[PDB]
């Protein structure tokens, strides 16, 4: 299958530099013209620039937003595109995708295939772990069939973090509300809902991840007792 | 540059019902010498990346349903969904790619449903956030609709509005209802030398808040 994989991202000062990487596999990477498109957290897609295929001598456009700020590259031994970025600005913090563009002008057109993209954020705010605090029922664990539980997740720095409840394996009746950021600092909850038979008799725990930080953490969720 | 419009940039409808999206662009996009017009549209669902499902202007995308298509020509192009289901719930945007390409600002579809009650929790801090000197009292109003919706909290009986953080969740693409929290957030003094807490959620569907609290001498 075609596999686009983006890696590079985190947190940088302003002014500073930082180069993307596209691992791709499952097509003929040459024939092929790469593109590089961001998104800040909830606004619209911005294309920023691509490297055209072998018979176009690989020669690169960009957007005016960032053309002669921006530098993209490829290694065809590797299949590898890259976004090398240069004096960083706030309004470079986003999600940035690697997409699979044209091949020929005359037998289609569009970026069929994208990345799951990799996160950005350009600040001088330091690198901060967050504190995970169970959200359990108490008075609650009575009879009605469904039961709420979460995860506050809180104090932490940059975005994101990721949330997974019994890691991965319960994934229906799950929500993770956004982040809210406040002093330098974000802080989120995130919420699951199980039936009454299911727990505690079976245990639910969730797993935050916070890769700035190279943190894991798992928090059991136990019923409050009075 | 061609700058890419969508207007109106919102729409909310009922499944089963038509939709027409529009964009609209500051140059044309027709090439004179393949007699097509170089625009697509991409599908977006909240939080994943996006898919391809047009492009020159007409032309289905593999895997695409025959739902959804496409037409316009010049500066002009619309997209339209025979029968909108509860999954087409996204963030649609156009692009063109007849000069570099540039990606419209999006038009995000929301699912119209029966309006609903939100299920109300509250959670008190939990004794390992208070071993740090913090007190975070947490509400979680889930799955509702409309969207909009108020919260109210009540220290001891009295209302209390400085420090009160809330957050929506996107609409969910199963049930097509909405989630939102309310996070009060104290010092451990402040909230030990008080006893009763309480979140109250009015919704367009209420004559009556649905009401959640505790007391902290219950523990
Ligand atoms: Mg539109
Ligand atoms: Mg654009």
């Amino acid at each position: 299958e075609v596999i686009l994989v983006e890696s590079g991202g985190g947190l940088v000062q302003p002014g500073g530099s930082l180069r993307l990487s596209c691992s791709t596999s499952g097509f003929t990477f040459t024939d092929y013209y790469m593109s590089w498109v961001r998104q800040p957290p909830g606004k619209a897609l911005e294309w920023l620039g691509f490297i055209r295929n072998k018979p176009k001598g690989y020669t690169t456009e960009y957007s005016a937003s960032v053309k002669g700020r921006f530098t993209i590259s490829r290694d065809n031994s590797q299949s590898i595109l890259y976004l090398q970025m240069n004096t960083l600005r706030a309004e470079d913090s986003a999600t940035y995708y690697c997409v699979r563009d044209i091949y020929s002008f005359g037998s289609r057109d569009g970026m069929d295939y994208w990345g799951q993209g990799t996160s950005v954020t350009v600040s001088s705010a330091k690198t901060t772990p967050p504190s995970v605090y169970p959200l359990a029922p108490g008075s609650a664990a009575q009879t009605n069939s469904m039961v709420t539980l979460g995860c506050l997740v809180k104090g932490y720095f940059p975005e994101p973090v990721t949330v997974t409840w019994n890691s991965g394996s319960l994934s229906s009746g799950v929500h993770t509300f956004p982040a809210v950021l406040q002093s330098d600092l974000y802080t989120l909850s995130s919420s699951v809902t199980v039936p009454s038979s299911t727990w505690p008799s079976e245990t639910v725990t969730c797993n935050v991840a916070h890769p700035a930080s190279s943190t894991k953490v798992d928090k059991k969720i136990v019923p409050r007792d009075c | 540059d061609i700058v890419m419009s969508q207007f109106p940039s919102s729409l909310a409808v009922s499944a089963g019902e038509k939709v027409t999206m529009s964009c609209k662009s500051s140059q044309s996009l027709l090439n004179s010498r393949t007699r097509k017009s170089y625009l697509a549209w991409y599908q977006q669902k909240p939080g994943q990346f996006p898919k391809l499902l047009i492009y020159w202007a007409a032309t289905r995308e593999s895997g695409v349903p025959d739902r959804f298509t496409g037409s316009g020509s010049g500066t002009d192009f619309t997209l339209t969904i025979s029968s909108v289901q509860a999954e087409d719930l996204a963030v649609y945007y156009c692009k063109q790619s007849y000069n570099l390409r540039t990606f419209g600002g999006g038009t995000k579809l929301e699912i119209k449903r029966a309006d609903a009650a939100p299920t109300v929790s509250i959670f008190p801090p939990s004794s390992e956030q208070l071993t740090s000197g913090g007190a975070s009292v947490v509400c979680f109003l889930n799955n509702f609709y409309p969207k909009d919706i108020n919260v109210k909290w009540k220290i001891d009986g009295s209302e209390r509005q400085n420090g009160v953080l809330n957050s929506w969740t996107d609409q969910d693409s199963k049930d097509s209802t909405y989630s939102m929290s309310s996070t009060l957030t104290l010092t451990k003094d402040e909230y030990e030398r008080h006893n009763s807490y309480t979140c109250e959620a009015t919704h367009k569907t209420s004559t009556s808040p649905i009401v959640k609290s505790f007391n902290r001498n219950e523990c």
